């Protein structure tokens, strides 16, 4: 029944089954299984064909149900959009009176309004479709007519209003990406011109009329011109005055009000300086009498209804939205400081309310006032500066406010990773490390302004903590985070002698606290505290050590979580103040970090294995520190011992017996050494290079072993192996291999040593066993590698490129070839390495068989088109950067230019005139650009038609006419030309040109017949020429 | 006066 | 049973399917393959008083697979709108998703999330994302591939519908 259902709607030869309709949409809309998705389908298969519109007026006289009659719209707003300019006048008049009676027919009934809104929207939308398609060429006298109906009569005028607001946005808002600049400006200028109408009619309603839902309507609509309109119409009517008297007091119209205020404020000027003030001030006055100062926003907004906390949020955007822009002025008026002072209680009131929102706003002006005022002095309590004198009353309020919310420093995360491994992971640039980056900046800038105030708090706080009144575990933390966050804000003896005082009491509240948990919790604080003091350990050796012993002494606790805090203090205590663990400190025999190698098996017993991981990582910042060679050499190799033995004792195993590499356990044991290695690796850098020639050899037998043992497993059971979790531990133990090779690599610094010594193993121990490997077996992660150590060795790995290639290129390709899809990982990391190789390679390109360079090229092509957008924007990336790197070449330039230009050219074009690949449209330009100015300066030496030794120009212009005619044919030769002549006119101005790209791509999807008078095509030559003369200026110059 | 760029 | 429409819409390839499978399975999906039209997904949530039904539609962010596009926010209860913090031009589009889901749905609670946030190189800076502050939504920082506040959302609309500031999940 379905299929015939469809054929009977697509089949336009026979009359449209209006019932069928209906059932399939109320399928669609209220359906369960497959017949919702063949509704949609049959839908837009409907909606595609061109002569669905001739049957959308025989919809809308014989439809019950709205979901079809807005389908029916949706067909004739496409027509609109489209073919338009196609149909005949007599048509076209036939759609615009139809649309108006509809519109006006809809709008008198009260009741079919109330019943349904969508159906009114979506006619006014077509409405405005018509307009941006004809006004006001065909149409000059619709500002004045819609005025005059509105006038009349008052839902006339809501439906007037709502239809303006439409067009105002469309026109204003969003033009860019569906109107062409020349139209677009065309569009504007006219709505500019016949404004003073409209403004006139929103005036008199809002003076006049007493029809609240035609008020409100009449506020929204002014809300949205105000973005565009002239500054008179604000700033020397009584528009400013009538919202803060009339409207921003009535409760149904404070919102809308506010936020017109709001926009009003943001403007910046310096020619109204008194309708500012006066806008502030009435503004004040009003909200004085709705909002008390002694209310409780907090309160309110916590038990307030969804108007209460949109209000609430409006006057703190206000607030913050004038007091940034005009705090100056209003500052130099002296009778109006007591105001200003009110305006800032405001804000500390709302910056109590707890929502995050609100209070990133709020704290937004905040951390603009502390700026402000510490850009003015920096200096702490000479005569007070001016502004921090006028300020002073409250920044005390400010700072306890920033004590007292104080954000989480950082945001930790457990997750589980491809092979079922669950680890803890750190946030680097989330809304809530903003947040907490943007606090800690505040109060420091406050703390700078004076210190004694912020201590003072603090003392405050920590005293009331101790004594109970306000002792939970969320105050204490938060105190602690405020203390933490202010570190280096003071003076090192001020620094100290604040620290050892809440050091002391934080040590006095956990001895008199009782409980686990409490003294857990005191504990991780005072942690937390001295380790993000890293200057007060370093100048009290004493503390230092003792903090680190205490440290030692946790990570044997196993109570939740304090494992997890001590080895994060203890990681970045280690990294700020690795220097004093490698020399010798008065009163000791030896350094400390000798007493920590000595005694490292009896401290990570109790430790599980990412705490020991961090434990060893800690350890590698310890032991870089030592600048003699071989004391670090010593101790690195002191440091790898307990790893080294497990290391000894598996690879024996192995050599004896190779099975013992299929048992999980041993899998389990290389993963962790392996992590551990990689951990010390990444701490300690280069000089690491002993203990990974230490295994090197050995791992790389390990791995290919591996491999090969999943590779097996892949072709005994298909890919469902791979979920198994002995696949998963070898895979995990290849991919750490991977890891500590392209760590070291990278931290390397002696490209010729890597070379040498480490590539070479890698060419048969991994590549080759990559390529042997069956496609699902193959590790993407080796391509990556192979790109990070492309980028540390460029020059010096150059002859071994081609080799490598022969292992992964082709291999690779065949996998990513068949689809846009399928391996996602090898694609971005292929292209990666393909983009280094161009980067620091390029004579490896110059230096392999033309069949394989072409192979490149197709695959770089391969690259752009596809729909992920990293793998595109690396395609584009590589591209620009080897038509750069062959344009430094001579000799080859040429013969890359004659075998390639026109192809390339011809790709980039078809995927420009894509919308899949809009977000690259910048790269695109870019190329573009670039190639036609190498068309133009004559760097092409050779003609590109060897046939017709034509100019290269002119030979290009015609080839690029020709595919753009041939690939849309609807499209007319004047515009063909124009956009022609702009490519080849704008290509020394990246902006332009991509303007003109969007230009075209919007003209491409409409049919403009043999209409010129919409192209504007002497606006837009006129702007072409005035663009090559720019340029040609700037070339002179 | 024209209006303004959004 | 209590059961509400939510619309997720965002350009393409922000994450949306993903995000809508890891929450139907928990398997999070590697590879992009672009919706065609709206696929339709029932999510069950447990709260502390009883359960909790979105029918998702989870719509397609190409222009070229769009579909009926505006024809599917008709009786949306609620909505997403999903950008890409490592693509500035995802977020640029927010507006426009915005202006095409308003105008269909007057008022509905509305939650603007920026998805991928897991990534380092982050493009969308969380002080440049401002757009939700005069609009009345709730913004989020989610990540489909790390679960991180891949909840909140859900919770957030479900707190809006229901009318309950301190309702909460319990994953019954
Ligand atoms: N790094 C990262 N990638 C993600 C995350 N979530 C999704 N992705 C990836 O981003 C892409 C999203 O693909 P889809 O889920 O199909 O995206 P979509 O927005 O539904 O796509 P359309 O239907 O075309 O609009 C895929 O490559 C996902 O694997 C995330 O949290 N982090
Ligand atoms: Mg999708």
């Amino acid at each position: 029944l379905a299929d015939h259902a469809a054929r009977q709607l697509l089949d336009f030869s026979q009359k449209l089954d209006i019932n069928l309709l209906d059932n399939v949409v109320n399928c669609l809309y209220h359906g369960e299984g497959a017949q919702q998705r063949m509704a949609q389908e049959v839908l837009t298969h409907l909606k595609e064909h061109p002569d669905a519109w001739t049957r959308v007026d025989t919809i809308l006289e014989f439809s019950q149900n709205m979901n079809t009659k807005y389908y029916g719209l949706q067909i004739l707003e496409n027509v609109i959009k489209t073919r338009w300019k196609i149909l005949p006048r007599n048509q076209c008049e036939g759609i615009k009176k139809y649309v108006v009676g509809l519109i006006i027919k809809t709008s008198s009934d009260p009741t079919c309004v109330e019943k349904e809104k969508v159906y009114i929207g979506k006619l006014n939308m077509i409405l405005v479709q018509i307009l941006k398609q004809e006004w006001p060429k065909h149409w000059p006298t619709f500002i004045s007519d819609i005025v005059g109906a509105s006038r009349t009569s008052e839902s006339l005028c809501q439906n007037n209003m709502v239809i303006l607001k439409l067009l105002s946005e469309e026109v204003f808002d969003f033009s860019s990406g569906q109107i062409t600049q020349v139209k677009s400006k065309h569009l504007k200028d006219s709505m500019c011109n016949e404004f003073s109408q409209i403004f006139q009619l929103c005036q008199f309603v809002m003076e006049n009329s007493q029809n609240a839902p035609l008020v409100h309507a009449t506020l929204e609509t002014l809300l949205r011109f105000l973005n565009w309109i002239p500054l008179g119409y604000i700033f020397e009517t009584k528009l400013i005055s009538t919202l803060i008297y009339k409207f921003l007091n009535v409760p149904m119209f404070r919102n809308v009000s506010l936020k017109c205020l709001t926009e009003i404020a943001g403007v910046s000027v310096s020619q109204y300086e008194e309708q500012f003030v006066t806008l502030f001030t009435l503004t004040m006055m009003q909200l004085k009498q709705m909002l008390p100062l002694n209310t409780n926003i907090r309160l309110a907004y916590s038990n307030g209804k969804d108007d209460e906390q949109n209000f609430i949020q409006n006057l703190s955007l206000f607030l913050c939205t004038f007091l940034k822009e005009h705090d100056q002025l209003i500052e130099k008026r002296l009778n109006l400081r007591e105001t200003l002072m009110e305006a800032l209680h405001y804000m500390l009131l709302v910056s109590e309310v707890e929502e995050t929102e609100i209070f990133k706003i709020c704290l937004e002006y905040w951390n603009h006032l502390a700026a402000e005022l510490y850009r003015e002095s920096p200096f702490s309590t000479f005569d007070v500066p001016p502004r921090r004198q006028l300020y002073l009353p409250m920044l005390f309020k400010v700072r306890l406010l920033m004590v007292s919310r104080m954000a989480k420093p950082e945001e930790v995360l457990v997750v589980e990773n491809d092979q079922g491994e669950v680890v803890r992971e750190f946030m680097k640039d989330t809304d809530s490390i903003n947040l907490y980056k943007n606090m800690r900046e505040t109060l420091v800038y406050l703390t700078h302004l004076d210190y004694v105030d912020t201590e003072r708090i603090m003392t405050e706080k920590l005293h009331n903590q101790v004594n109970g009144t306000e002792w939970s575990w969320k105050n204490l933390n938060t105190l602690c985070w405020a203390i933490g966050s202010i570190s280096g804000a003071m003076h090192e003896e001020d620094e100290k002698r604040f620290l050892v005082t809440v050091i002391k009491d934080l040590l006095g509240l956990c001895e008199q606290k009782r409980g686990k948990d409490n003294k857990a919790i005191i504990a991780s604080n005072i942690m937390y505290i001295v380790g993000q003091y890293p200057r007060f350990l370093r100048a009290h050796w004493k503390f230092l050590k003792t903090v680190v012993n205490k440290l030692f002494e946790f990570m044997h606790e196993t109570h939740d979580g304090v494992q997890d805090m001590a080895c994060d203090t203890f990681i970045k205590i280690a990294q700020k103040c690795r220097r004093h663990f490698v020399q010798v400190q008065v009163g000791e025999v030896m350094p400390f970090i000798d007493e920590i190698l000595n005694n490292i098996n009896t401290i990570i017993c109790d430790l599980q294995p990412q705490q020991v991981h961090t434990f060893y990582e800690a350890v590698g910042y310890m032991i870089g520190a030592q600048t003699d060679q071989t004391v670090q050499e010593h101790l690195i190799e002191k440091y790898m011992l307990l790893p080294n033995q497990v290391w000894d004792s598996i690879i024996q195993q192995a050599t004896k017996n190779v099975d013992i590499l299929k048992d999980p356990e041993t899998v389990k044991q290389l993963g962790s050494i392996l992590k551990t290695n990689v951990r010390a690796c990444k701490a300690v850098g280069h000089p690491f290079v002993i203990q990974l020639g230490r295994i090197y050899l050995d791992m790389l037998n390990v791995y290919k072993c591996l491999s090969e043992n999943i590779s097996a497993a892949i072709q005994a059971n298909g890919e469902m192996v791979t979920k198994q979790p002995l696949i998963r531990s070898m895979r995990t133990v290849k991919r750490e291999t991977l890891k500590l090779i392209s760590g070291w690599v990278s931290r390397s610094n002696d490209p010729q040593m890597v070379a040498e010594n480490f590539v070479p193993p890698l060419l048969d121990a991994v590549l080759i066993d990559y390529q042997r490997n069956v496609p699902a077996a193959r590790e993407p992660e080796v391509l990556s590698t192979m790109a990070i150590i492309v980028n540390k060795l460029g020059g010096h790995i150059t002859a071994e490129i081609p080799q490598i290639f022969d292992a992964v290129f082709e291999c690779t390709l065949n996998m990513i070839n068949k689809d846009f899809e399928e391996y996602p990982e090898h694609r971005t990391n292929f292209f990666l390495l393909l983009q280094a190789v161009n980067s620091h390679c390029f004579p490896a390109f110059l230096a392999i068989p033309p069949t394989q360079f072409k192979l490149v090229l197709d695959s770089i092509i391969w690259a752009f088109k596809h729909t992920m957008r990293n793998v595109a924007d690396t395609g584009l990336q590589i591209l620009f950067t080897l038509l750069q790197n062959v344009a430094q070449e001579e000799a080859a330039a040429q013969s890359f230019y004659q075998t390639y230009f026109c192809d390339i050219l011809q790709h980039i074009f078809s995927v420009v005139t894509d919308t899949s690949h809009t977000a690259g449209l910048t790269m695109h330009a870019s190329i573009l650009a670039y190639m036609f100015n190498l068309v133009e300066e004559g760097k092409i030496s050779t003609s590109l038609n060897p046939g017709n030794p034509v100019n290269n120009q002119i030979f290009l212009q015609e080839y690029v006419a020709n595919l753009l005619k041939s690939a849309f044919p609807h499209l007319q030769d004047a515009q063909v030309k124009l956009f022609v002549t702009g490519l080849f006119s704008l290509n020394q101005d990246i902006p332009a040109f991509k303007e003109h790209l969007r230009d075209f791509l919007v003209q491409i999807k409409e049919f403009a017949g043999e209409d010129t008078s919409d192209l504007f095509l002497e606006e837009r030559e006129i702007a072409l020429r005035q663009a090559d003369e720019e340029k040609h200026k700037r070339q002179m110059s | 006066s024209h209006y303004r760029a959004v | 049973q209590v059961q509400f429409k939510l619309v997720l819409v965002g350009d393409g390839g922000t994450g949306k399917t993903t995000f809508v499978k890891r929450h139907l399975t928990g398997e999070f999906e590697k590879k992009y393959v672009a919706t065609l039209g709206v696929e339709v997904h029932p999510l069950v949530f447990h709260t502390n008083r009883g359960p909790i039904k979105f029918n998702v539609w989870d719509t397609a962010g190409l222009e070229k697979f769009g579909g009926l596009r505006d024809g599917y926010y008709i009786q949306a209860q609620c909505a997403i709108i999903m950008f890409d913090v490592t693509s500035r031009v995802t977020y640029k589009n927010v507006p426009n998703w915005h202006r095409d889901l308003v105008r269909v749905c007057e008022n509905i609670p509305i939650v603007l999330c920026g998805n991928k946030v897991d990534i380092k190189d982050r493009k969308v800076k969380a002080k440049s994302i401002v757009f939700h502050r005069k609009k009345n939504l709730q913004y989020y920082d989610i990540s489909a591939k790390s679960n991180y506040n891949f909840e909140k959302p859900f919770l957030w609309l479900a707190r809006k519908l229901i009318g309950d500031p301190n309702l909460e999940f319990v994953a019954m």
